[PDB]
C-alpha cells in the first residue's frame, strides 16, 4: 500500500485550511475515510506544523469538480501518535467513501512574538501574534521567571534586570491585551505553554504594559 | 495544603476556602467547612477616586455575586473545539484599593496667576509612571 | 495632624499642620486647597527647611493653616499638595476632615446576604 | 429531591423530583398530595417506564411538581405516595420540607 509522502491541504485559504490531499506515490488524490475524528486532523495539522486542529467536516459535492480519485485504505490514528507513517492502515480493499463528500480540516495560525520600540531588538514592548493580530501582554503579574522565558525564545540572552527606570522609553500600546495573569514557572519552550487567563479577557489598560529588556 | 482557595477578591478583600475533615471513621459523617475572611476599611470614603466624597459606614457582601465564574472555557467534543459559558448570571464597587493598580487624580495648581492642572497619586506609592 | 481637642472648646479657631519630612535637597512647594478651590497665599504659612538631627541628609518642613471653628465643625474637607523632584508623578496630595483623623466614635454597619449560594 | 436553591434565589418557582427505581415488572403509579389532600392531575407530569441499562430487568420513572416561591416559603408540606404490588402494604411514602436537612452552626468571630 502507498505510504503518504505528505499532505498539502489544497483548495483552501492558505495552507492551514482546505481539503485533505494525501500525496500518493507520483500523482496524489483526495481521501474521504469514514470515522474521520479530530485525532487524524491533529496529525494532519502536525504534518504541516500550523498548530492545533479546530474543526473537521464533510461537505456536500455540488459541482465541486472532485477530479482527484479517492484512496482505498483507512487511516485509524490515535492522534497522540507520530506522523501518518506510524498509524495502522487497512490492507487495501474497497473504499468506505459511500457518499461523495470532500474531507475538510481547519488548523490554527502558528504562534509568534517580538519586541517593538527597543533599539537593535532584545528590548521594548511585547507583542504576541494570535488570530492574525498583534497585541500587548498585561503587567499585573510579571515576575523575573516570566522575563527569562521570552528572552531565550528569541535568543537575546539572560535578562539583566533593568527595573522600571528604563522601561519608560517604549510607552504604551494600542492593540488588544491578548494575555493577562501570565504565570510561567518552568523554562518550557514558549509563552503559550504557561498558564494564562484567556485570549481577549483582561482587566488592564494600555498604560500598564509589559517591557522586557534582555542582555542582547 | 489542606485548603483550596475558591475566591481571592481584592476590592472587597474577600477570601473563601473549603476543606473536608475526616471526622470519626464513617465516610458518610464528614463535615464540610466554609471559611470567609473579610477585612473592612474604616478610613476609606464612598468613591475611592474622589477625596471629596463623604465617608462610608455601610458594607454589603453578597456571596452569590462573589463566587461566580465569567470566562468562556474550551471543551473538546471529539469533532471540534467550542467555547462554553460557565454561568448565565454574568458596576461593582471597589471598597479597598488594589496594589496591582494605580489610582490618579486631577488637581488645579496656581502659581503667579497661571493655573496648571497636574496628575496626582492618591495612593501612597502603588506603581510608578 | 488634626486640630487639638482643647483648642476647639474655646470656639475661636482651628489650626491644621502638614508635616513633610525625609527629603533632599531642600526646595519644597506646599499649597493648601479647600474641596478643589485653591486657597489664598495669605491664610497659610510655611517654614524654611532645617536639618534633621536624627538622620543627616534628610530634611523637613511644615505648613500651618487656620480656619473658622464653625467651618471646621460643618465638615468641610482640606487638602495638602507638595511638589518635589523625588516623587514618581512629582506631586502628591492627602485629605483630612472632621470624620477622619482622631475621631470621637466609629459607626459601622455590615450586611452578609446570600450566604448559602452556589459556589461550584 | 429538595428544590434547587439558585432557582429559588431567582424567585420564580421550585422543582420537586420523585425518583423511584428498582421495581419489576413495569407497573407503577405515583400521586402528589399536600396536607393530606390529593392534588389535581394537572399539577404534575408523569414519566413512563423504561429499562435500566446497568441492571437488566429493572424499570424506573419520576414525577415533577412546580410550586410557587411564596407557597414553598410559607412552610407547606408535600409528599410522593407510590403504589406497587410488590410492596407489603402497597403504599410507601417519602416526605421532605424546607426544614428537611442537617442542623448547621455559625462560628462567627469579630476582631474589633
Ligand atoms: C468616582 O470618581 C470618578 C473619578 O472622578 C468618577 O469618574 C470620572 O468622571 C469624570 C467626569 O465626571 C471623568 O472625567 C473621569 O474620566 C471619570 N473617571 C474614570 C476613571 O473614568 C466616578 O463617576 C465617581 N463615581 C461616583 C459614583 O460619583
Ligand atoms: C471555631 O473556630 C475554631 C478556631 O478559632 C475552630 O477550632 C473550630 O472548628 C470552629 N468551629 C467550627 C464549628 O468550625
Ligand atoms: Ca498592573
Ligand atoms: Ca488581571
Amino acid at each position: 500500500s502507498p505510504v503518504p509522502e505528505g499532505v498539502r491541504l489544497a483548495d483552501g485559504p492558505g495552507h492551514c485550511k482546505g481539503r485533505v490531499e494525501v500525496k500518493h506515490q507520483n500523482q496524489w488524490y483526495t481521501v474521504c475515510q469514514t470515522g474521520w475524528s479530530l485525532r487524524a486532523a491533529k496529525v494532519v495539522c502536525r504534518q504541516l506544523g500550523c498548530g492545533r486542529a479546530v474543526l473537521t467536516q464533510k461537505r456536500c459535492n455540488k459541482h465541486a469538480y472532485g477530479r482527484k480519485p479517492i484512496w482505498l485504505s483507512q487511516m485509524s490514528c490515535s492522534g497522540r501518535e507520530a506522523t501518518l507513517q506510524d498509524c495502522p492502515s487497512g490492507p487495501w480493499g474497497k473504499n468506505t467513501c459511500n457518499h461523495d463528500e470532500d474531507t475538510w480540516v481547519e488548523c490554527e495560525d502558528p504562534f509568534d512574538l517580538r519586541l517593538v520600540g527597543g533599539d537593535n531588538l532584545c528590548s521594548g514592548r511585547l507583542e504576541v501574534l494570535h488570530k492574525g493580530v498583534w497585541g500587548s501582554v498585561c503587567d499585573d503579574n510579571w515576575g523575573e521567571k516570566e522575563d527569562q522565558v521570552v528572552c531565550k525564545q528569541l535568543g537575546c540572552g539572560k535578562s539583566l534586570s533593568p527595573s522600571f527606570r528604563d522601561r519608560k522609553c517604549y510607552g504604551p500600546g494600542v492593540g488588544r491585551i491578548w494575555l493577562d495573569n501570565v504565570r510561567c514557572s518552568g523554562e518550557e519552550q514558549s509563552l503559550e505553554q504557561c498558564q494564562h487567563r484567556f485570549w481577549g479577557f483582561h482587566d488592564c489598560t494600555h498604560q500598564e504594559d509589559v517591557a522586557v529588556i534582555c542582555s542582547g | 495544603d489542606e485548603r483550596i482557595v475558591l475566591v481571592d477578591n481584592k476590592c472587597k478583600c474577600a477570601r473563601i476556602t473549603s476543606r473536608i475533615i475526616r471526622s470519626s471513621e464513617d465516610p458518610n459523617e464528614d463535615i464540610v467547612e466554609r471559611n470567609i475572611r473579610i477585612i473592612v476599611p474604616l478610613n476609606n470614603r464612598e468613591n475611592i477616586s474622589d477625596p471629596t466624597s463623604p465617608l462610608r459606614t455601610r458594607f454589603v457582601y453578597h456571596l452569590s455575586d462573589l463566587c461566580k465564574k465569567c470566562d468562556p472555557t474550551e471543551v473538546e467534543l471529539d469533532n471540534q473545539i467550542v467555547t462554553a459559558t460557565q454561568s448565565n448570571i454574568c458596576t461593582e464597587t471597589c471598597y479597598t484599593y488594589d496594589r496591582n493598580k494605580c489610582y490618579t487624580a486631577v488637581v488645579p495648581l496656581v502659581y503667579g496667576g497661571e493655573t496648571k492642572m497636574v496628575e496626582t497619586a492618591l495612593t501612597p506609592d502603588a506603581c510608578y509612571p | 495632624l488634626p486640630p487639638a481637642r482643647e483648642q476647639l472648646n474655646l470656639r475661636e479657631s482651628a489650626t491644621i499642620t502638614c508635616l513633610v519630612t525625609g527629603f533632599s535637597p531642600a526646595d519644597v512647594f506646599v499649597q493648601w486647597m479647600q474641596r478643589g478651590q485653591p486657597l489664598s497665599p495669605e491664610k497659610y504659612v510655611t517654614s524654611a527647611p532645617m536639618p534633621e538631627p536624627q538622620a543627616p541628609g534628610r530634611y523637613f518642613a511644615h505648613s500651618i493653616l487656620t480656619v473658622s471653628e464653625e467651618e471646621w465643625n460643618t465638615g468641610e474637607t482640606y487638602t495638602c499638595v507638595v511638589a518635589h523632584e523625588a516623587l514618581p508623578n512629582r506631586v502628591t496630595e492627602r485629605t483630612v476632615d472632621k470624620s477622619t483623623g482622631k475621631p470621637t466614635l466609629y459607626n459601622v454597619s455590615l450586611v452578609m446576604s446570600d450566604t448559602a449560594g452556589t459556589c461550584y
